[PDB]
RNA sequence: ACGACCGUAUAGUACGAGAGGAACUACGGUUGGUGGCCACUGGUGUACCGGUUGUUCGAGAGAGCACGUGCCGGGUAGCCA
RNA sequence: CGAGUGGCUUGCUACCUCGAUGUCGGUUCCCUCCAUCCUGCCCGUGCAGAAGCGGGCAAGGGUGAGGUUGUUCGCCUAUUA
RNA sequence: GUCGGGUGAGAACCCCGACGGCCUAAUGGAUAAGGGUUCCUCAGCACUGCUGAUCAGCUGAGGGUUAGCCGGUCCUAAGUCAUACCGCAACUCGACUAUGACGAAAUGGGAAACGGGUUAAUAUUCCCGUGCCACUAUGCAGUGAAAGUUGACGCCCUGGGGUCGAUCACGCUGGGCAUCGCCCAGUCGAACCGUCCAACUCCGUGGAAGCCGUAAUGGCAGGAAGCGGACGAACGGCGGCAUAGGGAAACGUGAUUCAACCUGGGGCCCAUGAAAAGACGAGCAUAGUGUCCGUACCGAGAACCGACACAGGUGUCCAUGGCGGCGAAAGCCAAGGCCUGUCGGGAGCAACCAACGUUAGGGAAUUCGGCAAGUUAGUCCCGUACCUUCGGAAGAAGGGAUGCCUGCUCCGGAACGGAGCAGGUCGCAGUGACUCGGAAGCUCGGACUGUCUAGUAACAACAUAGGUGACCGCAAAUCCGCAAGGACUCGUACGGUCACUGAAUCCUGCCCAGUGCAGGUAUCUGAACACCUCGUACAAGAGGACGAAGGACCUGUCAACGGCGGGGGUCUUAAGGUAGCGUAGUACCUUGCCGCAUCAGUAGCGGCUUGCAUGAAUGGAUUAACCAGAGCUUCACUGUCCCAACGUUGGGCCCGGUGAACUGUACAUUCCAGUGCGGAGUCUGGAGACACCCAGGGGGAAGCGAAGACCCUAUGGAGCUUUACUGCAGGCUGUCGCUGAGGACUCUCACUCCGGGAGGAGGACACCGAUAGCCGGGCA
RNA sequence: GUGGAAGUCUGUUAGAGUUGGUGUCCUACAAUACCCUCUCGUGAUCUAUGUGUAGGGGUGAAAGGCCCAUCGAGUCCGGCA
C-alpha cells in the first residue's frame, strides 16, 4: 500500500512541523556559578505562542534580559531570585535540596543544569515529597514518583494559566487556530474510513477495522496504529 | 474549474531560461539548476547512456 | 453570555463558557492593591486598571485552586 | 367519411296475476371521427390609440432608453377554436 | 383419457452477431391479425315480457378518463355501446 | 447602423460630417506577470484577417525608450545554495553544526521631485521654473554621541481632526435654450520652506466625601472639576513659493456631508499578530560628486496562456462623477471609449428549430416527480401557532397601508437627513418600470458553519466540537534516514502520540470460550556461542548438560476483534439480547393487518409487530436549530395537461463572396414474398419502375462514430486482502567483539549522558559491529 | 435605553462556488464553453506572489482525490526489436 499518515510525519515536511519561527523563547533557568547572588525584576507578562500560557520578562542585576517560565502570581514589578540562597517564595528557583518538603515546584530539571524538563504545562506543577543527601523525591504530575538528583534546579509554585482545559473548543474553527501554533495535522481523518490502501483499517463496505485494534509493541512502523500494547481496553472492569 | 484549457491561462511563471554554461533555454531560474547541462549542479557535463540506444 | 452561539452547540458547552466568561468578566480584586478593578488581558494575564499591576494567574481566573496553595505550605 | 349513443312519439301499449315492460317506423339532439369557413363568440394581434413609473434631452411640447412592447388598458385586418 | 393448432408466456439449443444490431416501462406515429369486448345480422334456451345465459356469421368502425406503483401485469374509482 | 462626402484602377465594412446607437468595477484610466518591437512614420496588398479592403497587430524601409530624487541596485522573510566538517563503495547524493552568499521590480522594509512646456513616437528621465537628499571638500560652530526613540506590525466596534470629490447659497466669466426662465461649463495654481495644534502623556494650582465625563466603557483624597503650563498631528489650515505656471474669459466666497491622511477610546485570544538594513538622537555656508541596469508598446471578446485575431483562463489600483435607492443593487445619463463580442444582399420573411411575449373556460387532470413555467415580492402598521437546548421557531401564518399636490408639526446644529398631520386630487393599477419571499404541515437522514470525486456523484459520505480507550517521565512514546543524522520540539502529562465514536439530552445490558494485546508463570518446551562425552593423531559429525525471548499453562481486558442461537420446562461455542426502537434507507413473506386521507392511494402518516435477518460509542433512543439532502399532504398560482392558437427576435429559404469535415469494396429506381450462416437494395419468383432537380421530417442501409464495457477463454497484466506459498525490512531476546580492575557483588579506566567550566550521573552495562531464536501483509 | 457579539441572517458589493433545467452547445466560441435558476459571502473565508514536500514517494476535512488535458502508482529516455 502507501504510507500512511504517521509514516509521513517523521519526514518533517512543513505540513508537519511546528512554526517555530514565530515561537519566542525556551524558558530554561539561568546559569549561576554559585552563591544566588542573582536577581531580576519582572518587567511584563506575554503570552508564549508554544504553550498557550503567559511567560514572564524578566531583567537580572548583571542585565540579563530574558524570558522565563512563569508561575502563577507572579506580577509586573516583582523581583525575583535565582540561586542556592534565594528565598523561598512563588517565582524564585534553586535546587529541590533548598526546597523544603511539601512545597509544589514547576519547571523541574532531569539532570541538574539542563534547564527545566518537567512540568512546564499550563496550571500543573510536581510536588517535593522526600529530601536526603543522594536523592530528591517528587510526585510528577502523571502521579507518577520521581527520583532526582538533589541538585536538579526547579522553580516554586504552580505553572500560570491552570483551568485552560476546563472551557470547551465549542467550535472547529477555534480548534483550528490552536493547531496553527503547533506541530500538527489537523483535522483527523479516521482510519476506517480511508481506503484499504491507505491504513491497516481502510476497506471493506460497511466502516469497521477489520481485525483487533490492541497491536503489538513488537509491531514494524506502518502497522503499528490502533491501541498500541495496550494493558487493557474499555471501562469495565 | 477544468484541468484543461481553463487551467492553462493561469500559466506565466518563468521557469525554464537561457542556459549561461550551454545555451539551452533549461536554465531553471528557480532551482538554479540546468535540466540540459547540469549547470547549477555539477562541474561535470550531466550525461546519461540512456540517451542513445545501448550498442550505439 | 452564550446568547451569541444562538441555537448552536447545545446546553453544555455554552452553559460553561457562560459560567467560565461569568466569572471570568467578574470585578477581581486586585493583589497589589485591594480594588476590585482586575481585566483579563489575554490568556493568563490580568491587569488592575487602577494600580496597573500586570499579573499571571488562572487561564480564565486570576487565581486557581492549585494557585491558593503555594500560599500556605 | 362516416361510426356510436341518448331522448320523444309508438306506449305505460304488446307480454304478464302483478311486479315489471318491449319492437317496426317517424322524429329531435349528443358524442367520436372527417373536410372547410371567420357573419357570430373567444384568443392573438412587438399595426395602432391611450394611461403611467425611472432617467436623459433645461421646463413645456415632443421624444430615446428600461430586449428586442419598461409596465398596464383597449384592439382593426389577418391567422385561429 | 385421446387428437391437434398457434408461436402471446416459460423452458431447451448454441445456428447468426462479441473490429457493439443500445435495455425495461412509458410516450408519439403508422400498418396488420382474430381465437370478437361493443356495434350489424342470426340460432338455441331451464326463451312470457324486460333481461340474462350459451352458440353462429362478421375485423367497417369503436374500445375512452382517472388513484397507488418505474412498473408490464394487476388492484381500485367514476363514467361507457 | 444610415445619409451625404473624401481617397483610390477598384470602397457595405479605410477616412470626414451629420443623424442613430453600444459600454459605466467597464467596452473607460494606470499597471504586475508574460510577450518582445507588436510602438511611430512612409510606401504597399502576393501572404495573414470568418466576405471586401485603398485598412491593419500583415509586407518593405526607416525611426523611437534620455533619470542623484520612478523601479532595480541596499535589508532581511519563509527558505535556497556554496565552502568546511561528517556519512556513503562512490558521487553531480545525504542530515546537523559553523561561515559566507543568495532570497521581495504590482504587493514587506527603504535618503531625496514637484508644476508646466515640448515630440510622429520618450518624458517626476529632455527643456523651463522651483525644490530636495546623500557623500565629500573648505569655513564657522560643536564636544556632545549613546541611552533612548524610530524602522515595527493582529482582529472587531467607535469618537475627534481633516483634504479631494459631491452637493447647497450667492457673485463673476463663457455657452445652450427660447411661450416660460431655465439648463450646462469654468471660476485654477504643486513639491517645498515657514508657521498653527487636537488627541495622548505629564507638571503646578485647586480641594470634590458625590461630583466630573463619554457614542460606549469609565474617572477620582494614591487628589475629581476648574485655572495655568511642558511635551506634542495631518498627504490638513494659514503665509511664502507665485508681476511661476495655466486660462478665450472670470481668474470666487461661505457652508454641509466628508475617501485620503492624522490622532484617540473600547472589546477579543486554549489564536498573541516578522526581521534586518537604515533613520532620528546630532547645527549651518559654500563647492564638488551622484556612476551602473530598467524605461517603447499591449496588458486582452486580436499583443499574455489556451495549436487560432479562441465567448475560456489571468493579479493590482481607480470603491466618492449625476439621478436613483438602504446600497459599490437595478434602470437611465456624464467624462472617456467604441460601432471590431467584424461578412453582406433579399422574401409580411412558408415548414421546422433556438430564445421569448400573449392566451377563453377548466386548474396538476400532465409527469416517476409541479420537471418547466408561474405565484409571492420593496417599506411601514397591526398581528403571529406547535415546539424549544429559552437562543430560537419568526419575515411563521393572517390583515391593512403605499402616488401626486397645497399648507404644516415633531427630532436634530443642520443636511440637498429622518418621523408624522390636515386638506385637495388622478389612474384599471402608486415597491406603477426596475429592484423585489410563495406559504403551511407530517416523516427519514446528518446535530450545526465547514469538506469532496479539476472533467456525469455535493449526499445520508469526510471534518467538527463533545464522549472514550491506548502508549509514554523526556537518554520517553510515536515517526523519517543506509548512514551521518532528523520531525514531533523555543514542546514536557492542563503534554502529544495512536485509535474509535461523532453537538446537547436520557442512556450505554450479558459474554474473556476463539482471536488480539498485556501480565505472570513451579513444571514442560525453547537457538547459537562457550562447556562435557563419543568420533576424527585434527576436522566433518552424533549425543549431552545449561536454557533468553517465545509457546504450553494461568490471569486481566469488549467504548479490543467480535458474539448474544437451536431445543426443552440444557446443547454448540463464552454468553443467549437487557433499556429502547421496530414491516425500518434493516421485513423475504408484502400491496402484512387496523385507522387516517382520496371518487379511487403497491405511496405517505399513526398504531399493531412473532424483528426472513433491530439493539446499545460495530453506539441505542431522542431531538430544538440548520439543509441547492430523500419521501408525503394542503392552501395559493399557472398552457404541465384538456388542445392547441396568434405574435416577437435570431436562424431556416433565395442572391454575392468565402468555404471545410465526416464517410466511400463494387454495383445500386425499388417493393412484396421466398431462399440463404436461420435478420438480403444485389440470390429466386413476381410486382412496380421515363431522367434530373428543390425542400422536408428521419422508416431502412442489422447507418456513421469506438478491434464489447457485459460474459467466457489466456499455464495474460495490475491494484487490493489474508491464519495461501516463499521471502525481506523492523521489533524483542540470547551470544561474541568493543571490554577494564577487585549465580550473586563491588569498583573505575574505556564508552555514554548532564554541565559554559570545574565537575556531576551512569558504567563495563548501554550505544555500535556480528550472529542465533521468536514475532513480523509494514514490504516484495 | 445603551452596547454591538456572532465559523449569525438577507445580499449577482468585491470575491468564491455550482442544485436544477437532465435547457444551449456537442466536426463547439471551448479537448469541460454559454444562459437562467441556485449556494457562500467576518471566516475551519477568499485571493496574488514567493517558498517547501517527488514517484511505491508526496499531498489528501478520505473522492483512490490531486502531483502541468495523463494517476488503483506521473512524465521522459533507456532496458527493448
Ligand atoms: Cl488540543
Ligand atoms: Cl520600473
Ligand atoms: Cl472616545
Ligand atoms: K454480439
Ligand atoms: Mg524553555
Ligand atoms: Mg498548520
Ligand atoms: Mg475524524
Ligand atoms: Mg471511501
Ligand atoms: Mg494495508
Ligand atoms: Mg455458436
Ligand atoms: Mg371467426
Ligand atoms: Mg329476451
Ligand atoms: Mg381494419
Ligand atoms: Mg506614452
Ligand atoms: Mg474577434
Ligand atoms: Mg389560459
Ligand atoms: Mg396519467
Ligand atoms: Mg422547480
Ligand atoms: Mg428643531
Ligand atoms: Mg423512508
Ligand atoms: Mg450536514
Ligand atoms: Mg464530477
Ligand atoms: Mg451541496
Ligand atoms: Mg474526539
Ligand atoms: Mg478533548
Ligand atoms: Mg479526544
Ligand atoms: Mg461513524
Ligand atoms: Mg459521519
Ligand atoms: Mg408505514
Ligand atoms: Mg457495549
Ligand atoms: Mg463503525
Ligand atoms: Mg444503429
Ligand atoms: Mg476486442
Ligand atoms: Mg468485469
Ligand atoms: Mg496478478
Ligand atoms: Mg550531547
Ligand atoms: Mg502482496
Ligand atoms: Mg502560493
Ligand atoms: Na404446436
Ligand atoms: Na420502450
Ligand atoms: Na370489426
Ligand atoms: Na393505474
Ligand atoms: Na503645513
Ligand atoms: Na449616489
Ligand atoms: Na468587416
Ligand atoms: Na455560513
Ligand atoms: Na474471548
Ligand atoms: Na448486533
Ligand atoms: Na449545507
Ligand atoms: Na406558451
Ligand atoms: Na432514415
Ligand atoms: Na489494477
Ligand atoms: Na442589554
Ligand atoms: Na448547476
Ligand atoms: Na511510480
Ligand atoms: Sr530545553
Ligand atoms: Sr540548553
Ligand atoms: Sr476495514
Ligand atoms: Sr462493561
Ligand atoms: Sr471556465
Ligand atoms: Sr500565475
Ligand atoms: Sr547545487
Ligand atoms: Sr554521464
Ligand atoms: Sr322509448
Ligand atoms: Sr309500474
Ligand atoms: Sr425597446
Ligand atoms: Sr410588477
Ligand atoms: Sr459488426
Ligand atoms: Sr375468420
Ligand atoms: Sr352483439
Ligand atoms: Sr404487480
Ligand atoms: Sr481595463
Ligand atoms: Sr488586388
Ligand atoms: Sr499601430
Ligand atoms: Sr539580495
Ligand atoms: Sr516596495
Ligand atoms: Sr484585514
Ligand atoms: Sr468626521
Ligand atoms: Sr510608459
Ligand atoms: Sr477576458
Ligand atoms: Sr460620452
Ligand atoms: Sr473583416
Ligand atoms: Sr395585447
Ligand atoms: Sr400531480
Ligand atoms: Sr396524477
Ligand atoms: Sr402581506
Ligand atoms: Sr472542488
Ligand atoms: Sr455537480
Ligand atoms: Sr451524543
Ligand atoms: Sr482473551
Ligand atoms: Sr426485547
Ligand atoms: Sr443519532
Ligand atoms: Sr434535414
Ligand atoms: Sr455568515
Ligand atoms: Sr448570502
Ligand atoms: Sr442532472
Ligand atoms: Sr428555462
Ligand atoms: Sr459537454
Ligand atoms: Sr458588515
Ligand atoms: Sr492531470
Ligand atoms: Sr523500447
Amino acid at each position: 500500500g502507501r504510507r500512511i499518515q504517521g509514516q509521513r510525519r517523521g519526514r518533517g515536511t512543513s505540513t508537519f512541523r511546528a512554526p517555530s519561527h514565530r515561537y519566542k523563547a525556551d524558558l530554561e533557568h539561568r546559569k549561576v556559578e554559585d552563591g544566588d547572588v542573582i536577581a531580576g525584576t519582572v518587567v511584563d507578562i506575554e503570552h508564549d505562542p508554544a504553550r498557550s500560557a503567559p511567560v514572564a520578562a524578566v531583567e537580572f542585576e548583571d542585565g540579563d534580559r530574558r524570558l522565563i517560565l512563569a508561575p502563577e502570581g507572579v506580577g509586573v514589578g516583582d523581583e525575583l531570585q535565582v540561586g542556592v540562597s534565594a528565598e523561598i517564595a512563588p517565582g524564585n528557583t534553586l535546587p529541590l535540596a533548598e526546597i523544603p518538603e511539601g512545597v509544589p515546584v514547576c519547571n523541574v530539571e532531569s539532570s541538574p543544569g539542563d534547564g527545566g524538563k518537567f512540568a512546564r504545562a499550563s496550571g500543573v506543577n510536581a510536588q517535593l515529597l522526600t529530601h536526603d543527601r543522594n536523592v530528591a523525591v517528587v510526585k510528577l504530575p502523571s502521579g507518577e514518583m520521581k527520583r532526582l538528583d538533589p541538585q536538579c534546579r526547579a522553580t516554586i509554585g504552580v505553572v500560570a494559566g491552570g483551568g485552560r482545559t476546563d472551557k470547551p473548543f465549542v467550535k472547529a474553527g477555534n480548534k483550528h487556530h490552536k493547531m496553527k501554533a503547533r506541530g500538527t495535522k489537523w483535522p483527523n481523518v479516521r482510519g476506517v474510513a480511508m481506503n484499504a490502501v491507505d491504513h491497516p483499517f481502510g476497506g471493506g463496505g460497511r466502516q469497521h477495522p477489520g481485525k483487533p485494534k490492541s497491536i503489538s509493541r513488537n509491531a514494524p512502523p506502518g502497522r503499528k496504529v490502533g491501541d498500541i500494547a495496550s494493558k487493557r481496553t474499555g471501562r469495565g472492569g | 474549474t477544468g484541468a484543461g484549457t481553463p487551467s492553462q491561462g493561469k500559466k506565466n511563471t518563468t521557469t525554464h531560461t537561457k542556459c549561461r554554461r550551454c545555451g539551452e533555454k533549461s536554465y531553471h531560474t528557480k532551482k538554479k539548476v540546468c535540466s540540459s547541462c547540469g549547470f547549477g549542479k555539477s562541474a561535470k557535463r550531466r550525461d546519461y547512456e540512456w540517451q542513445s540506444k545501448a550498442g550505439e | 453570555r452564550s446568547g451569541r452561539f444562538g441555537a448552536r452547540y447545545g446546553r453544555v458547552s455554552r452553559r460553561r463558557v457562560a459560567e467560565i466568561e461569568s466569572e471570568m468578566n467578574e470585578d477581581h480584586a486586585c493583589p497589589n492593591c485591594g480594588e476590585d478593578r482586575v481585566d483579563r488581558q489575554g490568556t493568563g494575564i490580568w491587569q488592575c486598571s487602577y494600580c496597573d499591576y500586570k499579573f499571571t494567574g488562572g487561564s480564565y481566573k486570576p487565581e486557581t485552586p492549585g494557585g491558593k496553595t503555594v500560599r500556605r505550605s
